[PDB]
RNA sequence: UGAAGAGUUUGAUCAUGGCUCAGAUUGAACGCUGGCGGCAGGCCUAACACAUGCAAGUCGAACGGUAACAGGAAGAAGCUUGCUUCUUUGCUGACGAGUGGCGGACGGGUGAGUAAUGUCUGGGAAACUGCCUGAUGGAGGGGGAUAACUACUGGAAACGGUAGCUAAUACCGCAUAACGUCGCAAGACCAAAGAGGGGGACCUUCGGGCCUCUUGCCAUCGGAUGUGCCCAGAUGGGAUUAGCUAGUAGGUGGGGUAACGGCUCACCUAGGCGACGAUCCCUAGCUGGUCUGAGAGGAUGACCAGCCACACUGGAACUGAGACACGGUCCAGACUCCUACGGGAGGCAGCAGUGGGGAAUAUUGCACAAUGGGCGCAAGCCUGAUGCAGCCAUGCCGCGUGUAUGAAGAAGGCCUUCGGGUUGUAAAGUACUUUCAGCGGGGAGGAAGGGAGUAAAGUUAAUACCUUUGCUCAUUGACGUUACCCGCAGAAGAAGCACCGGCUAACUCCGUGCCAGCAGCCGCGGUAAUACGGAGGGUGCAAGCGUUAAUCGGAAUUACUGGGCGUAAAGCGCACGCAGGCGGUUUGUUAAGUCAGAUGUGAAAUCCCCGGGCUCAACCUGGGAACUGCAUCUGAUACUGGCAAG
């Protein structure tokens, strides 16, 4: 089991994701931390700060 | 098949070679003997360019060791210089 | 004549073949305490002629069989 | 797939024959002398080492053997007719 | 390599007058000097026994315009060699040509210094360097090629440096506008407030 | 020159004790971002399958030779008046296929296997060693061939068979004879090759001999180098592997190898190995070194170098100085493919690339100019070694993105007590500079050498020839429109990333309202929340910056340095006792431990030190130091051990 953390959701129930690790600390062994943005999982929606650690890449400004 | 050849050593685009006694079946840059003087091709009297140890050279050779090429050049711009 | 490592014989049964055990100590080498580490070794002895447990002097030779490698020069003790 | 290595192979073929035949003919003049030394006759085994002694050291010379084989089956053959009679 | 800068938010912060800027900005006449680097205005510090050594590790850093990877790299090499750590950091970050052109009295600051380094004006021994980290050995004679001695700067920039202190450790010559590190700086002469024995335990982890 | 701690069990604290965090490093990967350049790395996974190209040849001075090419020679002919269309000649340079020599055993790849006769250190004997080197001699004579080539000639092919052909430095006899081998000694026996270059001078059946030059040849003894063999010590986890072993341990003899040896055979002895860990199982190439650490230690072994092992899986051997042999042979098997199905062909763990697997790792480059290697008498050929280029922020280092001056603090935003402050001299404007990228021109060094002449007493022929030198002339750079320098522009093309509740440098406003979410830990979110999301502001690092993974540290948390066991985890229920571990006191002795000194050795590079050269640095490099070890020798004799006397 995979956590897919991040500002809102956008997987489906046969994509294929990129897991990590990193453990969660609430649910019971949710250890591993699916990276957002980089195999066909996409970012997250308007999202300006630590905007590397989700999938989304500089918005114009 | 003793030889006097030359091992490449130094950089990219700087080759600095040290005059070494090995046989000729290593590479170059595999086993060998004694490590008897360097070259440096690098000029304009950056420094001394050789410094080759004369009498364990000669002694090799004395021995059945092949003098090579370049490291020949070697030997006598040294003894024509000095 | 090299070091002639002294020791005393294990086990003369063996036909014109003994088996010295040298002992040593070394320096435990993460602890430091001074262990005594024995070295069994086959020696050839022409005739039989030391009895278990008695000091010789054994030295080098070409190999003289599988796992054989020893020979004596001369006995220093007598095993009784 | 080298020209080297497929005219080496051939040259090696036609060698392996003819060191075969060198050597398949040697060990008729060792045999020789070992059916003697069986036999036990001093003087056939005599003439069998005599007529030995140049083919195991004829092409121990040039070939197959090298001295230190033509000397031992020289030696153990000597010694084997020494203490036969 | 060196990132244009905090303007003097930079020296703001500090407290004392680190010089990016050099002039008749010593008083005031638009620095602001400590009303606020920003959002709080005059928030007491309470800096941590850690707060205030990197305090004075990046006032070091940035009198200098030096950086993180090149100050740990003078902190290693000052570490390795033999003596006080601290003066040593402080030796060899004196001897920084960027800094000597400064202390020359050529330009008038460091970053003045380093574009004027940078762009070939000055020339150490008779040959032209443009490396602002080259560390000028005792007894070189720092120069300015022909085409920069009358460029615009040094010519009123070396003005701006008389009524300022002479550095004794190094001599000047400006009729002629050519200098002499003449050997190697010492930590009284080096009259700044900078406490070594606080950047030596920030890296000494 | 060397050493840091913080949070977290409680109402609370003193201790225990784990857990988490702060540092450094990586063959890294991923996310956002990106201007240079230098130096260095780049399938860690499937030792999975490999399209396609290259990765190993060379010498016509070994010899038959001409398959071409060329120099031609001759000749028939076009006259094309002496020019060039043809036919023969290997007659010549030269050279395809063939025999021959040497090299394909190095160089290059990989780390599957190997837990140890493999590796490291240190000794040793029973050995060979192609090429190179010194000494000594020999270097006469003869034979039978067989590919090439010819002509038949099966087989779809792969690949062959018949008949002639033919030389050699191929092959084999003969005389050949120790400084050789066998043998106690006598005796016996054992090899070989010519090739060119010029012929002074001579002969010439004008072959050539013969003089000479050069080089090669056979034999023996040295040398060096390489390799084989041996012994000792040290080299992972598991005792929830405690017994293993019959050629197995030893001895006689044969036999076997370059060489000792159960290496093999017959026989006899009945041993050997094991708690100081044998056998079995799992994992693993080993080292110099790498990282980390104050250090002891820990973890590793990509790069670079030494050794090893393998070359589609499994057997074997040939040839040879050397192989049980990556681009060699026979055999099996799995395969991939051609197949006329009767039969054959192949092995990227070379380089580049392909498919696959993978989170992940590059070009189907350029040159052999340098260095090295193979063959060669040399020119030279060959070299996916090597040198360079390409891609990749993968690392490390250096630089740049402007510099000064500048307010009524320009607006505009943020908040705001609406006072203003802040963003902030920051902007704009003011004067100036051009480093990198751009354009243009200048522009090394890496090239020493080799070629052609020239003096030689060298060599003999005296110059001939050859040899080296000395001189003269011309000539060789992939990279590379090289570094570097100089002119022309204008600030002109060059800034992001994380973070801000504490641990930790850095907080304000708004929206959200146990929801969306965060999170390394403590812990946040239920009406302001400096902890989520957004803005402003700040902090840190900067062509980077974050996250994940991995190692050591912190962790004294396996504690040798350096911990504990009444109650926190932890004294066997209690004894006896083999092996083991320790041992009162005096003298003598030894000199094993120990200590001192010395001698070898501890590869080079790494690490450190004083330098030196790249405009600095990374990087390269000289010399030293260091390699804390091992072995041998000589002293001491206090302490420990032995032996003897008490």
């Amino acid at each position: 089991t995979s956590y897919i953390g991040g500002e809102g959701h956008n997987l489906q129930e046969h994509s294929v994701i990129l897991i990590r690790g990193g453990r969660v600390k609430d649910l019971p062994g949710v250890r591993y931390h699916t990276v957002r943005g980089a195999l066909d999982c996409s970012g997250v929606k308007d999202r300006k700060q630590a905007r590397s650690k989700y999938g989304v890449k500089r918005p114009k400004a | 098949m003793v030889t006097i050849r030359l091992a490449r050593h130094g950089a990219k685009k700087r080759p600095f070679y040290q005059v070494v006694v090995a046989d000729s079946r290593n590479a170059r840059n595999g086993r060998f003997i004694e490590r008897v003087g360097f070259f440096n091709p690098i000029a304009s009297e950056k420094e001394e360019g050789t410094r080759l140890d004369l009498d364990r050279i000669a002694h090799w050779v004395g021995q059945g060791a092949t003098i090579s090429d370049r490291v020949a050049a070697l030997i006598k711009e040294v003894n024509k210089a000095a | 004549k090299i070091r002639t490592l002294q020791g005393r014989v294990v086990s003369d049964k063996m036909e014109k073949s003994i088996v010295v055990a040298i002992e040593r100590f070394v320096k435990h080498p993460i602890y430091g305490k001074f262990i005594k580490r024995t070295t069994k070794l086959h020696v050839h002895d022409e005739n039989n002629e030391c009895g278990i447990g008695d000091v010789v002097e054994i030295r080098e030779c070409r190999p003289l069989s599988k796992t054989k490698s020893w020979t004596l020069v001369r006995v220093v003790e007598k095993a009784v | 797939n080298i020209k080297s290595a497929k005219k080496r192979a051939i040259q090696s073929e036609k060698a392996r024959k003819h060191n075969a035949s060198r050597r398949s003919m040697m060990r008729t003049f060792i045999k020789k002398v070992y059916a003697a030394i069986e036999a036990g006759d001093k003087a056939a085994a005599q003439k069998a080492f005599n007529e030995m002694q140049p083919i195991v050291d004829r092409q121990a010379a040039k070939g197959l053997i090298h001295k230190n084989k033509a000397a031992r089956h020289k030696a153990n053959l000597t010694a084997q007719i020494n203490k036969l009679a | 390599a060196r990132y244009l800068g905090p303007k003097l938010k930079l020296s703001r912060r500090e407290g004392t007058d680190l010089f990016l800027k050099s002039g008749v900005r010593a008083i005031d006449t638009k620095c602001k000097i400590e009303q606020a680097p920003g959002q709080h205005g005059a928030r007491k510090p309470r800096l941590s026994d850690y707060g205030v050594q990197l305090r004075e590790k990046q006032k070091v850093r940035r009198i200098y315009g030096v950086l993180e990877r090149q100050f740990r790299n003078y902190y290693k090499e000052a570490a390795r060699l033999k003596g006080n750590t601290g003066e040593n950091l402080l030796a060899l970050l004196e001897g920084r040509l960027d800094n000597v052109v400064y202390r020359m009295g050529f330009g008038a600051t460091r970053a003045e210094a380093r574009q004027l380094v940078s762009h070939k004006a000055i020339m150490v021994n008779g040959r032209v360097v443009n490396i602002a980290s080259y560390q000028v050995s005792p007894n070189d004679v720092v120069s300015i090629r022909e085409k920069a001695k009358k460029q615009s700067r040094v010519k009123a920039a070396l003005e701006l440096a008389e009524q300022r202190e002479k550095p004794t450790w190094l001599e000047v010559d400006a009729g002629k506008m050519e200098g002499t590190f003449k050997r190697k700086p010492e930590r009284s002469d080096l009259s700044a407030d900078i406490n070594e024995h606080l950047i030596v335990e920030l890296y000494s982890k």
